[PDB]
């Protein structure tokens, strides 16, 4: 499938967490360093978008509607993805793991937790990279935006994306006739955890204790 | 939408 | 398809909200209209859920599990149903509808036009009947509660009812093959308003100024 | 809990 090719080689590079070895662990240290990931990751998702059939067709109004309205779930399903083969630990990034202890630590103890449960549906149903890539640009594409301009055009990527998954598993998993469905059965549970997710660093945002470069904040505005 | 309006523009 | 028979069949019947004329075209009083209608709403729930193929073969656990978990989408989708005739304005109840101005002067006015955010999106596809049940059902199935005992059991829960909505849509809808796919990336829309609402009523319970019934609360608190 | 508990024990 065309499509699913392309959103394969689409695909960034992996990033780093790099948390600073020389200051010893805190939980400002832990949410500073998130920050700082997803400021980064921020950047590449932008340019990724980018790349995603008929996105950039869109005006800039559409573009940035649905990008500052998925954001969080392209960062949350980067980071289930990741974590398909480890057992209870989340890896935000190969040099970044977190298994239980920490995460109460920065306490994300819950938000955590509820991002294992998106890994154990997919870990159940071996998502692979094929199906985490097109359920990705799918992600971006229902994401349900407000202020959107041209309902018809993103109507229309919506539904390219969505063929082009259902082309994927008829032609290889066979077996399983609705597993296009029960793909698309799991981006509720993803809504959920990102709006969550994106609630609770909002809080670390007013709190003021941890700082936070521009992206991830105008993101987090919005 | 200031600084994410010039990654996507440019 | 039997399921969706079925599903149609096991439809409850209609209800009023009886506002009372005893008070004036109050905020307050609204809002207790709703958590009134609700209340009542939620008992006939119960007696529905019990009718679904399969639900009644789960444990009293999973069974609550599921309902506290779905049950606001429930309600919603009704509401949806129902709006979907009208323009711009939601039939909460047959005796009580809403409109902008109305909704607005009851502190709902972004929440309700959320509502109206999934009665265009359904309005847009032609939802039918047979649709509305499966999906409804799919939801319940589908709620995505952390508490489930019987994992493997729920799973199939949703198999029957997702299979049976692949079939009508297969059989009915043969020009779109990808329509079962567009009712199920609703879901995700659903879920969002779902929360945000009953998060909502959950700060107009802690306030106080508005009585509620044992069930809306029970449930408005688990 | 107590309430959802009773109307599902009806069937």
């Amino acid at each position: 499938n065309k499509i699913v090719s392309h959103l394969l080689v689409a695909e960034p590079e992996k990033i780093y967490a790099m948390p600073d070895p020389t200051v010893p662990d805190s939980d400002i240290k832990a949410l500073t360093t998130l920050c700082d990931l997803a400021d980064r990751e921020l950047v590449v998702i932008i340019g990724w978008a980018k790349h995603i059939p008929g996105f950039s067709t869109l005006s800039l109004a559409d573009q940035m509607s649905l990008l500052q309205s998925a954001w969080m779930e392209i960062l949350i399903l980067g980071v289930v993805y990741r974590s398909l083969s480890f057992e209870d630990e989340l890896v935000y990034a190969d040099d970044y793991i977190m298994d239980e202890d920490q995460s109460k630590l920065a306490g994300l103890l819950d938000l955590n937790n509820a991002i294992l449960q998106l890994v154990k549906k997919y870990k159940s149903m071996k998502l692979e990279k094929e199906e985490f890539v097109t359920l990705k640009a799918i992600a971006l594409a229902n994401s349900d935006s407000m202020h959107i301009e041209d309902v018809e055009a993103v109507q229309k990527l919506q539904d390219v994306l969505h063929e082009a998954l259902q082309d994927y598993e008829a032609g290889q998993h066979m077996e399983d006739p609705r597993r296009a469905g029960k793909m698309l059965m799991t981006l509720p549970l993803l809504r959920q955890t990102s709006t969550k997710a994106v609630q609770h660093f909002y809080n670390i945002k007013l709190e003021g204790k941890v700082p936070m470069h521009k992206l991830f904040l105008e993101m987090l505005e919005a | 939408h200031k600084i994410l309006h010039r990654l996507l523009q440019e």
